[PDB]
């Protein structure tokens, strides 16, 4: 809808493909930028449309936010593993890698494991068991 | 009053100033069974004598930093005075003869609140009043 | 020009008011403002 | 007796203590309660004087840690010779040392960073190095990259040799305390055996490798015709067309040295005293003669002190005889004790020795920087303008960090190793007994010079803005000439042997080809005013650091300061406030003042060289300098330093995008980050930050992801140490990226 | 002339009295501890304000405070 | 040798060759600030005249009026009027404000002017001193071309 | 057409009325 | 930055030294009515924020004025 013409018929992007070097950085990644929306200066913008970029914007969400909550869930399930062993003061410096990998492959299916603790009420700690200040 | 021989000190620069002549001046007095050398609180090093020693200092923190040094020379008999310029020597440390670390009787609970520290009143309790919130005569 | 003039009315008045309030009067003023800062109560 | 004593196997060799970090301090070995244990493990790992108490077990840790350090220099020294071997254009540079730029350290083809591989001349794509390694290997006689490669191999087997000798002298044969305490015998083998046999070994390399090779390289033998350096000793007829006044035989050519007919050596041991007008460096006959007079003077002076054969001097008797029955009568004020009890200071404590060895190695590295620009020692060094400035700027910064370290350990000595027993009324007691007269007159001459060097830059800045250029301290207005420094430039050119040593003083313009190597550096009012900026900033750097050495024991504020420690934040908010009263926080404040002092030394250098020394010579004789006489007229206002130096000479680092100087434009802007980032730690305090972790710890205790290593804000000392480690990092890398983008855009 | 108040969470470990550089605090007898002691501050005119008694108190949210008030010539440590 | 200050090792000074010499003690204790047997007006009259005389110096040769000759000596005198009015203002302001119950301590050397009638007399000396000296060095500078001649015999 | 020479002197005596009344307020607020 | 990087007890040991050299010198007839101390902790945070602010405004209020009234 906007003035973000695709880079196929943008009259300022074809000069970036006209005089350019070759090696690996300005030939194959430049013809892959051709299906991207670009303004009046030939630079590929990132707009948010309804359906033409519905999943084109949702791959950087769903790919990142899975392995954002994969680092976070394997770090949460490791700190909870070493506190039931009653040795958490010394297991945080010397990382017990047979358990941290065991708590990593338990976090590979973390979206269907967080909601098993939300409906069971075990994700959050209740407010009368958390240290606070004089308030 | 006070008396004693000064230690062998070759003069310093961190010693007394015009405050010691005009406002107040302190004097520590100990006795030594040895001709040993100690570090001055005014910078340097001095040799204390074998009789009664006497050293004029400028403020009370210099005497007890020196008094904490003589207690490592196993000399625990020092008396600290406070000399007003009219000549009035009061005797301030140790006041009762006993050191303030170990307990003696007859001493008073002075500046003592009979509450926990966390239950001091709010500063809006004492608004436009003379007292502060840590004086607070309730509990 | 090579001189500070004034086309405005009473152009002699910055000639005396700029030396007055900036280097002639303030050392009297800093004297009076020092005699009540360091004034003793009895 | 000066005998050797060792200890047979004092320390076991096992990985049992590698599994227990913090074993050296007793409070660190008991566990990691908070995250302050993380930082205290690295702030105390080399404090060997607090791990143990005895000097016999400390000094074995010192001796074995020098070996592991020497094995780290040899890794880096084998990385400079290996990068000149495999990843350089040392072949193309040695053939043509004018058109081809010195380069090592090529960049990998990933992430588009091969734009840093600019054209170095001759089809080589790399980064123009400014370290002077290429000009130094030519002076050593390197010709092919095989000789560089088997120097890098020979240093890796010298790193494993020095690393084996640190394991051997801590775990197998560790010496005893009376082996470390004969410092008279140590000075005999370091003067004569290390500095005397090192400059006797090197003058044997110069006349046998460097003097034949650099003679044939000036005739342009183009690296086929030149012989390998063993062919000047195996074939002694080859070094007879060169230097014919000698004989050059295995036994027949040495005998002029023993029969004292030293006129046979006068063609390759000269006293010319000038720059080689084909290369720009000093004559290598003049350098090879110089090391021979240094090796004689050091091997002689290594027989001064008395070891076990009776004869010699003893420092114990020379120090204890400087009392005051025997002095000059105008310096007879230093005590009837004198400095008895001072040989016991520099033998029974390593911090007393480190404070002299750092201030001497710091002041040596600035003397070195001032001599390698005025008397350039290497062939084609002086015309590589990116190398002249990056070797002055390097050794000034290196040699100014070590000065602040010489004043840090002169304050760790007072807090820890100072003894009023052995120092009664000696030359060190009498300094602490008047330390309010040292600091009163130092804090006046810092104040006298701040008005008479900086406020004369604010007088010129106001007269230039007023339109009164006849009222300011110019060469055209009120002249302030360096009368006593223009006179020493007159002395050092009227005492010439026949060639004018150091063209910086006067006479001659060395203009070896294309650019100009050395020119007279004349001194006007702009050089009077800037040498008092240096005199002002050195004195405040002294005043900050000397106040931390004298007032490390006690003060009038805190008279028991030596019991609180060397590295403590404060003594509470009493007495009005006593923050930064320690001796550590005068090293911390003297690091900013070292920075401000040395960044004006390298800015005085970088602008006086461009305007009054460097440039290009045409076909008539006039020189067009890089900025063109700009220092004389515009370096007297600090709007001129802002406009004509910082704004006008950063047009090469600002407009350095899309080009081969692209990383210098990023390090310039990455430098400004770390400076402004430093001000978070310097300006704020940890009670805001500890009270901010508590609201963030809550959001982890809520989601049950709280740690047991309890998150604490950094210490007061640790928050000040990371605010000066970033100021002195992002303030240096923004000057490194500006000195090098400006000069590697020219050459 | 600061204000050193002392609260009843004391345990009588005498650590604030050994840490005071100016002899402001001293131990008086009491009934609410095993040592039978509590600190008192009779020489609060000698309070230099440095809060070194506060770093030595081992009770959680410490039983002694220094309230920095109207500072004078001996509560600021001026030898001149 | 450096002994303690007047025999007291507890005092914060040293009896050094600069402050306790025979020479530099007989020079400092004979300067008009410390000379024995002077009224405080004659102290200030001699202190002032030595100061008005030199303070017209640094403005008639490197001042803003140095290019001329008759106007140069005016801007050097006008400087030393303003330096010595505002300094003799500051010591009437000093004696009003420090003599109120603490006469430099009623209980001592290097400051022997502790009375407020010995300081109001001093302020009258430094005013008339530093402006007799400022005029004597003004009349010797506007008459310099006539004083070069009588010190060279050019007046026969 | 700027203001006259007298209108400057008229303004200087009118502004003595909030110059003296500023002194009555600054001392009734008891400095 | 002097009031923000350097803190109070660097300067109290330095004013303690310049007040020594004033009492022990001749011909200096002044004497402080009230004793010179290094100014307090929460004061130099304000004294060093006043200069930070004024130097933020004198620099940008002279760049915004002079880079617009010259190149319009
Ligand atoms: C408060 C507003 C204000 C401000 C900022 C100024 C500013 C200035 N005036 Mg002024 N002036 C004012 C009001 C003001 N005027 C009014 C109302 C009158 C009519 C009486 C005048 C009449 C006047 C004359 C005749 C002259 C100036 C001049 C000047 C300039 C230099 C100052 C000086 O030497 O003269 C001294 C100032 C006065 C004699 C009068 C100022 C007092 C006014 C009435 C009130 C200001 C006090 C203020 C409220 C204090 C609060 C601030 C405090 C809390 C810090 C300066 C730019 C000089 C000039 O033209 O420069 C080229 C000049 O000679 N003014
Ligand atoms: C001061 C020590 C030092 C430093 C800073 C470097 C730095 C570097 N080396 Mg080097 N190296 C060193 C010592 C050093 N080396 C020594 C002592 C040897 C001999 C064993 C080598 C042998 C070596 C090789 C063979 C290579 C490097 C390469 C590199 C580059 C990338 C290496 C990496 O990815 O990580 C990098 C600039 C690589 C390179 O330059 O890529 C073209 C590479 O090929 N180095
Ligand atoms: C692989 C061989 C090896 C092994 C197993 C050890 C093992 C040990 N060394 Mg060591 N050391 C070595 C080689 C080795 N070293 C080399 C090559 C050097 C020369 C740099 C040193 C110089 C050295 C010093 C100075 C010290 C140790 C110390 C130690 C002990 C604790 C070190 C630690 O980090 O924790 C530990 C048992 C420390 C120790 O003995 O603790 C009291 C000690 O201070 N080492
Ligand atoms: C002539 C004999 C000799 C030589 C050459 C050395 C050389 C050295 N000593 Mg040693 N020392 C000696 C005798 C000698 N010492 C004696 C008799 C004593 C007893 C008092 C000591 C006690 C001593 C101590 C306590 C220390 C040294 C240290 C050092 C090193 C200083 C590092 C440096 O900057 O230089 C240049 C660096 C080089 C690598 C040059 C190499 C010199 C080689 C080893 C000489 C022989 C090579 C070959 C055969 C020719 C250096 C290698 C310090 C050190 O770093 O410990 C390792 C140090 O801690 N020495
Ligand atoms: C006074 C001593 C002295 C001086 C002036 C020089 C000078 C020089 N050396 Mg060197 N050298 C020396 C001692 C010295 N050396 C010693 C003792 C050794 C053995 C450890 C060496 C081993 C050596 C090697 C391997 C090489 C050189 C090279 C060079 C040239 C390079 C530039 C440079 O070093 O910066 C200038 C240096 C200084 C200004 C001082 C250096 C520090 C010395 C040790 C100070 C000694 C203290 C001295 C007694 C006190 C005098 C005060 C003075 C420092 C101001 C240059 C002409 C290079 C070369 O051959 O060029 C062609 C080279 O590759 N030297
Ligand atoms: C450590 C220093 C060192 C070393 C290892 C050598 C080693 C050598 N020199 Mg020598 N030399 C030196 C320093 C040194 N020199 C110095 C300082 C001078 C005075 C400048 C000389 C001047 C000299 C001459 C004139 C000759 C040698 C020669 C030689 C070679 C044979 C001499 C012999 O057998 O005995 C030999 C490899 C001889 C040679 O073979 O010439 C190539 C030869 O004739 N040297
Ligand atoms: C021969 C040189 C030398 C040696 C042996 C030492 C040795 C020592 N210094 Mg030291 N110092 C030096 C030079 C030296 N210094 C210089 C040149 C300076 C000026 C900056 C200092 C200023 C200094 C201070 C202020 C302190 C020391 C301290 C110490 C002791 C402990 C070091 C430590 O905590 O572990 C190692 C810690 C680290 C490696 C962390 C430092 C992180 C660096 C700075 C980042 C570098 C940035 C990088 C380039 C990117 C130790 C005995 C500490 C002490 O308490 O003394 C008893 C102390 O507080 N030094
Ligand atoms: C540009 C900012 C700046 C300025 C102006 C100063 C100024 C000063 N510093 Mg400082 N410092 C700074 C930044 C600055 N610093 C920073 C960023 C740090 C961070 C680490 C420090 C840390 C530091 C330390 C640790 C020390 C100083 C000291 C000093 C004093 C040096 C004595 C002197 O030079 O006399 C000359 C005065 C000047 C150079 C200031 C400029 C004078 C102007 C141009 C003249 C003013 C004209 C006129 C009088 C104005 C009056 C007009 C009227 C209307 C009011 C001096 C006042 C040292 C000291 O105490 O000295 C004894 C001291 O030890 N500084
Ligand atoms: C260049 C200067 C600089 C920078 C980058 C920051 C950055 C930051 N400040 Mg600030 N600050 C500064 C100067 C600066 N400060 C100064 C001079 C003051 C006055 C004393 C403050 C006082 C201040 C306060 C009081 C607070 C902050 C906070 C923050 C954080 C903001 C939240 C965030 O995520 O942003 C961006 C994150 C970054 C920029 C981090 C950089 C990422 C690095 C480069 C990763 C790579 C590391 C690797 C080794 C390289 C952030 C780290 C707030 C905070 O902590 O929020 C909870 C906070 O309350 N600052
Ligand atoms: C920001 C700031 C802090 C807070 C500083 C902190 C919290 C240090 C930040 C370092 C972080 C926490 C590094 C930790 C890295 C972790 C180990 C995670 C890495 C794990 C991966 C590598 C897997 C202070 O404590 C402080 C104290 C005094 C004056 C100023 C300041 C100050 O400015
Ligand atoms: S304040 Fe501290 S030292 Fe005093 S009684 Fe309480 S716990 Fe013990
Ligand atoms: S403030 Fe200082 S002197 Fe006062 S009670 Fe606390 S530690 Fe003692
Ligand atoms: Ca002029």
């Amino acid at each position: 809808n906007t003035t973000l013409v695709p880079c196929y018929k943008s009259p300022a992007f074809v000069e970036r493909m006209k005089n350019a070097p070759d090696s690996y950085y300005t030939t194959k990644p430049l013809k892959a930028y051709s299906q991207l929306l670009c303004g009046e200066d030939g630079l590929p913008r990132i707009a948010l449309d309804r359906l033409s970029l519905a999943v084109d914007v949702a791959i950087p969400i769903a790919i990142f936010l899975y392995t954002a909550g994969f680092i976070g869930w394997s770090g949460r399930s490791y700190l909870q593993a070493i506190k039931k062993q009653d040795k958490a003061e010394e297991k945080e410096v010397f990382i017990d890698v047979p358990l941290f990998i065991s708590c990593m492959v338990m976090a590979l299916f973390w979206p269907m494991a967080v909601i098993k603790e939300l409906l069971a009420g075990e994700l959050v700690a209740k407010d009368e068991e958390i240290p606070i200040s004089v308030r | 009053t006070l008396s004693g021989q000064t230690p062998i000190f070759g003069g310093s620069t961190g010693g007394l100033l015009k405050k010691a002549e005009v406002e107040e001046k302190y004097a520590i007095t100990w006795t030594s069974p040895k001709e040993q050398v100690f570090e001055m609180p005014t910078g340097g090093a001095a040799i204390m004598r074998q009789g009664q020693n006497l050293l004029y200092l400028a403020r009370k923190e210099q005497c007890i930093a020196l008094g904490g040094q003589l207690r490592k020379f196993k000399i625990t008999d020092y008396k600290i005075y406070r000399i007003y310029p009219n000549g009035e020597t009061v005797y301030i440390h140790p006041a009762d003869g006993v050191f303030p670390e170990k307990v003696n009787q007859g001493r008073e609970k002075v500046r003592y609140n009979d509450r926990r520290i966390g239950q001091n009143p709010s500063p809006s309790k004492v608004k436009f009043s003379g007292i502060a919130t840590y004086d607070a005569p309730n509990s | 020009m090579t001189q500070l003039t004034g086309d405005y009315a009473a152009s002699w008045l910055p000639w005396i008011m700029i030396p007055l309030v900036f280097y002639i009067l303030p050392f009297p003023v800093f004297a009076i403002l020092f005699l009540w800062i360091q004034k003793e109560a009895s | 007796e000066v005998r050797v004593v060792v200890d047979n196997d004092p320390v076991p060799t096992s990985f049992q203590k590698w599994s227990q970090p913090g074993h050296f301090d007793r409070t660190l070995a008991k566990g990691a309660k908070t995250t302050t244990w993380i930082w205290n493990l690295h702030a105390n790992a080399h404090d060997f004087d607090t791990h143990t108490s005895d000097l016999e077990d400390i000094s074995r840790k010192i001796f074995a840690a020098h070996f592991g350090h020497l094995a780290v220099v040899f890794i880096w020294l084998s990385g400079m010779y290996f990068h000149g071997a495999r990843f350089s254009n040392f072949e193309a540079w040695m053939a043509n040392p004018t058109g081809i730029k010195p380069s090592a350290q090529v960049v990998w083809p990933i992430f588009g960073q091969e734009i840093l591989n600019g054209d170095m001349g001759g089809g080589f794509h790399g980064i123009q190095i400014t370290s002077g390694l290429f000009q130094m290997w030519r002076a050593a006689g390197f010709t092919n990259t095989f000789q560089l490669y088997c120097t890098a191999i020979g240093g890796l087997v010298m790193a494993a040799l020095m690393l084996f000798a640190g394991w051997f002298h801590y775990h197998k044969r560790a010496p005893k305390l009376e082996w470390f305490q004969n410092t008279q015998s140590m000075l005999n083998h370091h003067l004569a055996g290390l500095l005397g046999l090192g400059s006797l070994g090197w003058t044997g390399h110069l006349i046998h490798v460097s003097l034949p090779t650099n003679k044939l390289l000036d005739t342009g033998v183009a690296l086929k015709d030149i012989p390998l350096p063993h062919e000047f000793i195996l074939n002694p007829s080859l070094m007879n067309k060169l230097y014919p006044h000698a004989d050059w035989g295995f036994v027949k050519g040495v005998v002029p040295f023993f029969t004292l007919q030293w006129g046979h050596f006068t063609d390759f041991l000269t006293f010319k005293g000038g720059l080689n007008p084909v290369t720009g460096g000093l004559w290598l006959t003049d350098v090879a003669h110089h090391h021979l007079a240094i090796a004689v003077m050091f091997i002689i002076a290594g027989h001064m002190y008395r070891t076990n054969w009776g004869i010699g001097h003893s420092i114990k008797e020379m120090l204890d005889d400087a009392r005051t029955p025997n002095m000059l009568p105008f310096l007879s004020f230093i005590g009837p004790v004198g400095h008895k009890g001072l040989f016991e200071v520099l033998t029974t404590s390593w911090h007393a020795q480190l404070s002299i060895n750092l201030a001497m190695l710091g002041s040596l590295s600035i003397i070195i920087a001032h001599h390698m620009y005025a008397m350039p020692p290497y062939p084609y060094l002086a015309t590589d303008y990116g190398t002249v400035v990056s070797l002055f700027t390097h050794h000034v910064w290196i040699g100014g960090f070590l000065i602040v370290g010489g004043a840090a350990h002169a304050a760790i000595y007072m807090v820890r190793d100072y003894d009023p027993e052995q120092n009664f009324n000696n030359v060190l007691d009498r300094v602490l007994r008047h330390r309010d007269a040292i600091i009163s007159h130092l804090a006046w001459v810092c104040q006298f010079l701040g008005f008479h060097s900086f406020a004369m830059y604010c007088h010129n800045d106001t007269m230039r803005a007023f339109g009164r250029p006849q009222d300011m301290f110019s060469d055209t207005g009120i002249q302030l000439q360096p009368v006593f420094a223009q006179w020493l430039q007159h002395i050092h050119t009227m005492t010439i042997l026949h060639d004018p040593v150091s063209y910086a003083f006067g006479g001659g313009v060395v203009a070896v080809g294309g650019k100009v190597a050395m020119m007279p550096i004349t001194l006007g009012t702009a050089d009077f005013l800037i040498h008092h900026i240096h005199a002002f900033t050195i004195h405040v750097t002294v005043l900050v650091l000397l106040k931390g050495v004298l007032f490390a024991r006690s003060s009038r504020l805190i008279p028991d300061k030596a019991n609180l420690g060397f590295r403590f934040p404060c003594d509470g908010p009493g007495r009005g406030g006593t923050c930064q009263v320690s001796a550590w926080d005068h090293v911390f404040l003297g690091l900013f003042w070292m920075y401000n002092s040395l960044s004006m030394v390298i800015f005085h250098f970088f602008w006086k060289m461009q305007s009054d020394v460097w440039g290009t010579v045409g076909a008539d004789g006039v020189v067009t300098h890089i900025t063109g006489g700009n220092f004389a007229t515009s370096s007297i206002t600090n709007n001129g330093w802002l406009r004509d130096f910082l704004w006008a000479q950063s047009t090469q680092v600002i407009t350095s995008y899309n080009t081969s100087l692209s990383a210098y434009g990023l390090m310039f802007l990455g430098g400004h980050f770390i400076f402004g980032f430093s001000l978070m730690f310097l300006f704020s305090g940890r009670g805001y930050w500890q009270e901010l972790i508590e609201s963030i710890v809550w959001a982890h205790n809520k989601l049950k992801v709280a740690p047991a290593i309890q998150p604490r804000a950094l210490s007061i000392i640790h928050g000040r140490a990371v605010g000066v480690a970033h100021y002195l990092l992002g303030g240096i890398v923004t000057t490194w990226a500006f000195f090098l983008a400006r000069m590697t855009a020219f050459g | 002339s600061h204000t050193v108040k002392i609260y009843d969470t004391c345990i009588g470990c005498t650590q604030c009295v050994r840490a005071c550089p100016t002899d402001v605090l001293e131990m008086v007898p009491w009934d609410g501890c095993r040592a039978g002691q509590i600190a008192s501050s009779p020489r609060t005119e000698d309070c230099v304000g440095c809060k070194r008694c506060e770093t030595a108190c081992p009770t959680d949210f410490l039983s002694i405070r220094v309230y920095l008030g109207a500072e004078t010539t001996r509560s600021m440590g001026l030898a001149y | 040798i450096i002994k303690p200050f007047k025999g007291d090792p507890c005092l914060g000074n040293l009896s050094t060759p600069i402050n306790d010499s025979p020479l530099a003690k007989a020079f400092i204790n004979n300067l008009p600030a410390y000379r024995k047997g002077l009224t405080p007006f004659m102290r200030g009259l001699e202190i002032g005249m030595a100061h008005g005389y030199f303070l017209v110096g640094p403005e008639v040769v490197i001042g803003p009026l140095r290019e001329s000759a008759h106007g140069a000596n005016l801007s050097g005198l006008i400087t030393a009027i303003y330096i010595a009015v505002s300094a003799c203002l500051g010591i009437s302001i000093f004696a009003i404000t420090t003599f109120q119950g603490n006469p430099k301590g009623s209980y001592d050397s290097l400051r022997p002017l502790r009375t407020r009638e010995e300081w109001s007399q001093l302020n009258g000396g430094i005013f008339l001193g530093a402006m007799g000296g400022a005029i004597f060095a003004y009349l010797l500078l506007e008459n310099f071309d006539a004083l070069d001649a009588i010190l060279r015999g050019a007046v026969n | 057409m700027s203001i006259s020479d007298t209108q400057v002197y008229i303004a200087l005596v009118v502004a003595l009325v909030p110059g003296f009344l500023a002194w009555r307020l600054a001392t009734e607020l008891y400095k | 930055f002097m009031f923000l990087i350097t803190w109070r007890g660097y300067w109290q040991e330095l004013i303690e030294t310049l007040a020594w050299a004033h009492e022990q010198t001749p011909l200096s007839f002044g004497y402080w009515r009230d004793k010179p101390v290094a100014l307090s902790i929460v004061q130099a945070r304000l004294v060093g924020l006043t200069h930070f602010t004024v130097g933020y405004i004198a620099t940008y209020g002279a760049f915004l004025i002079a880079s617009t009234a010259s190149k319009f």
